[PDB]
């Protein structure tokens, strides 16, 4: 839990302590003494001529806990100067004790899901156009798919913005502002709202997958109720229930542990305010998936291989409910170190990024009802 | 002041569309069935809080090809079967293969279980004389006979059922289904079949069947 | 001996066929060979009337060419304002199996009927302001397939019991019965002066009836299957029929025979509804293949298509001013075309 | 969820690299 | 009996055989002349400008 | 005008043979599935046999399989019923009934009391 901001603060305090000393410092009062100084890295006391100076390894160093007992060295060398060499315009320094004794993996995970979210984003805006454009396709089922399609789009865009904000808040322009101790994007509410939008857009996607499962389960439970009433509840559960734990998370993340635009999960306990409600959506769609598959096998064997049809229906139902998540969902970050973490991150990110693509292809493009609407339209267009 | 009367028309329209929404809820929550065995008789019954409206045609001529199209969107047609047996097979065949009833499920009630049970005792003409291929018919091994009855009533029952399933399995195409009964509660059997029909209708919209 | 009677009728049928053959000196396709085609008719959907829950069997325009009643098997009569798409009345029916509806020429009444074997008259101009059943005309032993008002007091109905009836609405009694069809009478069309009407039945036959006398003037054959639809030509001297044999035909009252057949090789579905345009140049026919075809009535060339419906086109009507066409459908929508 | 976890891992890595290029600047004489 | 229905068929056929039928050529010329005298009155044949269309 | 005219009936010894013809007129014969229907003395109309539009799909009532054979000749617009091994219970009036609509699989109402596309019938006595 290192920090740039705490490091720079400590530097100024270390700046202060020795900077105070160099004024108040009692004179060596031995001639041939070496003038004391502060070289932006260490405070060097006046040293006796010809002999080396052993100085405490700076406590402001980020990795300084590693080694309490280190030292930096220079030499008075008895002319009142210090050692210098050709090709160097500085007083010889020896830091070799005090130094700090995968980008590509993370980059590979990034490249995967950036293609996945881009392909999902493209296929989902041209799949919502088909559902919205055709009036015959309008129905309570397609209304729920439209909100789910939009929920993926908000999840895809919020990721694109969030890779951009992480770029903004770790930029060579930004850091130099933060060394200079001046204000940075990181201290703005502009970035904290980006990573509060990314919690809502992720959590709304998980709760619109839940609405898809709950609606399908109520149609197949032979349960008939008000449609007008039921749809208003579903819209307020997909879009509104996420607010009931994303907003409290923002309240807690603002009062407690405000840092890093909220990018870093410092406590790993307030991070449960988002994880547990999401795992409730993950759990229920797995239970709904099992019940729906049991209903399908009952229908299939009532017609007396059924495993080509059963496998097709199982694989078609997985993107709609997001059940690829249960495999690694209970593999909680806390318990997920080492290569396991890689596998958890790879499978989840790669599948979720492409999940919007599956649902667009399966429930819009290859839908027989949708294909019928296109064939009907082409022939009508031919007549003019 | 045409806007004064256009406001009145728009006011009366919203009042109508309000009632049409209440009527839509009732219409979608009721299952309507055609019973084929003054101008039409309506029976309301309710099973497990589900509303069923059964319509039996009366005082219509024996020609059905025009008025039977009115029932293309019932939940199911209930077909009660009493050479009256071959005539019932022909009627079921033309219902099953009619272009407007091709998505309508049929619940077969092979009626007169006791009559078929008593007629088979040396007075059986309706299945033996009219169907000579029944004399070489054997009860299927997966038959579930009722506990206690002649072994020749279960044979006649399954022969009749297979006569109807021969029509229904030819060109079914997974759009409408036949539910044969009385070879093994009638309102419960209609309710269970209607629930199966509704479920299969939903699983097709989700492309799960 | 009915055999001697059965063979005398054979001789009369040959005598009638020879008298018709003598009159067929030319064909309507030869008379109209040198006239210009109507070109391409391209109507667009101007309105879509939404609000019916089940399939629509019947619509009928008002004489003001603005209001229209539609009948749906969800159990509603809806009077629409076609100019503004507003619903004016929604009438719940005792029986939900309605197959026909009529709008009275005065605008004061609507009629409907179906599998209940009853024609029900509804008063639209009640003093209180609600719409109530005025009369229920009972006496048919089969479903009502069509009904048409002569005035506020007379309505003519056709039935699946193979008859047509003329009713006195105030007394509720059947004034006249029109017998002679051997199949379900499926459609009737009143003449412009309402002195005659034609009815098409499921015996592939159409008959012309004298309203006052109660007797059949002429019988028209030529169709191969059941006649589903019938409509007079605007001048009352001809009529068109639509059948299950996938053709339309034009019959003339004074030549007593068929003039055109409106068929194509690609059309193998039955005609559900027919109507003429204001001048009679266009014959519009609804089909089972979800479309409506516009026919050049004088040249028998398909001039256009109305292709907006997703289910069976069940009904079709042209306004009295010729301004618009309305089609109902089994997809539960009405469309206004223009 | 995956997205948050990945973001916290890249965020932590970036913060540590940044804090370990502030120190490097200082050794370069700032 | 079926004889009573067969004798009514003969009666209807006799009354239907003794009617005056004009030529089809004259009958076709009357329908053609009606559509010509009312071609300008048919909005579906000759579309009116959108100013005059109540369904514009 | 739709017209079906049956011929070929008559008196025959039990065990004899007989061939019925149906001359069709007034419709496209090849567009329609055709049926034979009979009415025994005292009984109602009962379906005997049918043949599809091409002539490939053929079916019979159970009590006549093996003995009766139905054929259509679409060129001559004629439907045939060849009856062999006739039994005394085959005594009936035999009707040639056309299906109501063309190009259809279903065939409604051909055994109705007043069906229109059915001939006057021919008497077969055994
Ligand atoms: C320190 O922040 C100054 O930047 C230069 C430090 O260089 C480290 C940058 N990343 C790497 O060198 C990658 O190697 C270590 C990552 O572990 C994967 C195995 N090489």
């Amino acid at each position: 839990t290192v920090s740039l901001w705490e490091t720079v603060q400590k530097w100024r305090e270390y700046r202060r302590q020795c900077q105070r000393s160099l004024t108040e410092d009692p004179p060596p009062a031995t001639d041939l003494f070496c003038n004391r100084t502060f070289d932006e890295y260490a405070c060097w006391p006046d040293g006796e001529p010809g002999s080396f100076v052993n100085v405490s390894c700076p406590w402001y160093l980020p990795w300084a806990s590693s080694v309490p007992q280190g030292h930096v060295y220079r030499f008075c060398t008895a002319e009142g100067l210090w050692l210098q060499k050709d090709n160097s315009s500085l007083p010889w320094r020896d830091l070799s004790e005090c130094e700090e004794s995968p980008e590509e993996q993370l980059l590979f995970l990034y490249i995967i899901y950036t293609v996945g979210y881009a392909l999902s984003f493209s296929a989902l805006v041209i799949a919502s156009a088909i559902l919205l454009g055709f009036r015959h396709l309008h129905c309570t089922r397609n209304y729920i798919h439209l909100n789910l399609f939009a929920s993926f789009i908000l999840r895809a865009l919020s990721v694109f913005i969030k890779d951009a904000a992480l770029k903004w808040m770790y930029s060579t322009a930004a850091q130099q502002h933060q060394w200079d101790g001046l204000l940075s994007y990181q201290d703005s509410l502009s970035c904290r709202l980006v990573f509060l939008l990314m919690q809502y857009c992720v959590a709304a996607n998980y709760y619109w997958l839940l609405v898809e499962g709950v609606y399908l389960y109520t149609l197949l439970a032979f349960s008939v109720f008000s449609e007008q009433w039921i749809f208003r509840l579903y819209v307020s559960i997909g879009w509104g229930v996420p607010l009931l734990f994303v907003v409290p998370w923002g309240i807690v993340k603002y009062l407690y542990e405000d840092e890093g635009c909220w990018t870093r999960n410092s406590n790993m306990n307030y991070w449960l305010i988002i994880r547990l409600p999401i795992l409730f959506a993950i759990g229920v769609n797995f239970l709904i998936f099992v019940r729906v598959i049991c209903i399908v096998v009952s229908k299939l064997k009532a017609n007396l291989d059924i495993k080509c049809r059963l496998a097709k229906s199982t694989l078609t139902l997985i993107p709609l409910l997001g059940t690829h998540e249960v495999i690694f969902a209970f593999v909680m970050d806390e318990h997920a170190r080492g290569t396991l973490r890689f596998i958890k991150l790879f499978t989840e990110l790669s599948f979720t990024s492409f999940q919007g693509l599956m649902v667009a292809i399966l429930y819009c493009f290859v839908n027989n009802e949708v294909q019928l609407e296109f064939r009907k339209s082409w022939e009508r267009w031919r007549l003019e | 002041d045409q806007r004064n009367e256009e406001k009145a028309q728009r006011e009366a329209n919203k009042k109508i569309e309000k009632q049409l929404q209440k009527d839509k809820q009732v219409y979608r929550a009721t299952h309507r069935l055609l019973l084929l065995g003054s101008g039409i008789f309506e029976t309301k019954f309710q099973v497990d809080k589900v509303n069923f409206h059964m319509f039996d045609v009366g005082a219509q001529r024996d020609e059905r090809r025009k008025w039977i199209q009115c029932f293309n969107d019932v939940t199911a047609i209930i077909f009660v079967v009493a050479n009256r047996l071959q005539a019932a097979l022909k009627l079921f065949d033309s219902i099953w293969n009619n272009k407007w009833l091709r998505d309508t499920s049929v619940i077969l009630f092979l009626n007169k279980q006791d009559l078929l049970a008593e007629k088979v005792l040396a007075g059986k003409s309706k299945i033996e004389d009219y169907f000579p291929e029944f004399a070489r018919y054997t009860t299927p091994e997966d038959a579930t006979p009722e506990p206690g009855e002649d072994p020749r009533v279960t044979r006649a029952k399954y022969f009749i059922r297979d006569e109807f399933l021969r029509i229904s399995t030819a060109s079914g195409d997974g759009r409408h289904y036949c539910y044969p009964h009385f070879t093994c509660e009638n309102i419960r059997r209609v309710f269970n079949d209607c629930r199966d029909i509704i479920q299969r209708m939903h699983l097709r919209q989700y492309e799960l069947l | 001996e009915l055999d001697q009677l059965r063979q005398e009728a054979e001789q009369l049928k040959n005598q009638i066929r020879d008298a018709r053959k003598a009159c067929a000196d030319a064909t309507l396709s030869q008379i109209t060979n040198n006239i210009d085609p109507v070109g391409r008719i391209q109507m667009r959907t101007r309105r879509t009337l939404r609000g019916h829950l089940a399939k629509i069997y019947a619509m009928h325009w008002g004489t003001d060419s603005r209001l229209l009643v539609s009948a749906s098997q969800d159990g509603k009569l809806i009077i629409w304002d076609s100019y503004t798409t507003n619903k004016v009345h929604a009438i719940p029916l005792r029986s939900s199996w309605v197959m026909t509806c009529a709008y009275a020429p005065s605008g004061n009444y609507v009629a409907c009927g179906g599998l209940d074997n009853i024609c029900s008259i509804y008063n639209l101009k009640t003093r209180e302001g609600n719409v109530r059943v005025s009369r229920e005309l009972a006496g048919h032993t089969g479903y009502l397939s069509c009904c048409r008002f002569l005035d506020d007091n007379q309505i003519v109905t056709s039935s699946g019991d193979t008859t047509c009836a003329l009713w006195d609405i105030e007394t509720g009694q059947q004034t006249t019965t029109f017998t002679g069809h051997t199949g379900d009478v499926m459609s009737l069309s009143l003449a412009p002066d309402t002195r005659l009407f034609v009815s098409g039945a499921c015996d592939a036959s159409a008959k012309l009836w004298d309203v006052r006398e109660g007797m059949c003037r002429q019988t028209f054959t030529g169709h191969e299957s059941d006649i589903n639809a019938i409509c007079f030509f605007p001048n009352g001297n001809a009529f068109a029929t639509g059948s299950d044999d996938a053709t339309c035909r034009l019959f003339d009252l004074r030549a007593d025979q068929e003039l055109m057949t409106y068929s194509h090789d690609n059309i193998i579905c039955g005609i559900t509804s027919v109507s003429f345009s204001k001048s009679g140049r266009l014959l519009l026919a609804g089909y089972d293949d979800f479309n409506c075809n516009v026919w050049d009535a004088l040249k028998a060339d398909r001039a256009g298509v109305l292709a907006g419906h997703d289910n069976r086109v069940s009904c079709l009507g042209v306004t009295d001013d010729g301004m618009a066409v309305a089609t109902g459908s089994w997809d539960s929508f009405l469309k206004i075309w223009n | 969820h995956a997205e948050g976890t990945f973001t916290s891992d890249v965020s932590s890595y970036l913060e540590g690299q940044a804090a370990k290029e502030f120190i490097a600047w200082l050794v370069r004489g700032r | 009996a079926s004889i009573a229905q067969a004798r009514k068929l003969v009666e209807q056929l006799k009354m239907e055989a003794n009617i005056d039928r004009i030529k089809v050529s004259k009958a076709a010329a009357d329908l053609m002349a009606y559509c010509e005298a009312h071609a300008k009155e048919d909005p579906l044949l000759t579309p009116v400008p959108a100013s005059e269309n109540p369904f514009r | 005008q739709v017209q079906l005219q049956e011929s070929g009936g008559g008196l025959v010894q039990p065990g004899g043979s007989l061939r019925l013809s149906c001359a069709a007129s007034g419709f496209t014969f090849s567009n329609y599935k055709m049926n034979w229907v009979r009415q025994a003395p005292g009984k109602g109309l009962e379906w005997v046999s049918d043949i599809s539009q091409s002539g490939a799909s053929i079916s019979y009532t159970g009590s006549v399989k093996g003995r009766f054979t139905i054929s259509r000749d679409n060129a001559k617009n004629t439907l045939y019923l060849q009856m062999n091994s006739l039994k005394p219970e085959d005594t009936a009036v035999y009707y040639c009934a056309r299906c109501p609509a063309p190009f259809t699989r279903d065939c409604f109402d051909v055994t109705s009391t007043t069906y229109a596309y059915r001939g006057q019938g021919t008497q077969v006595t055994v």
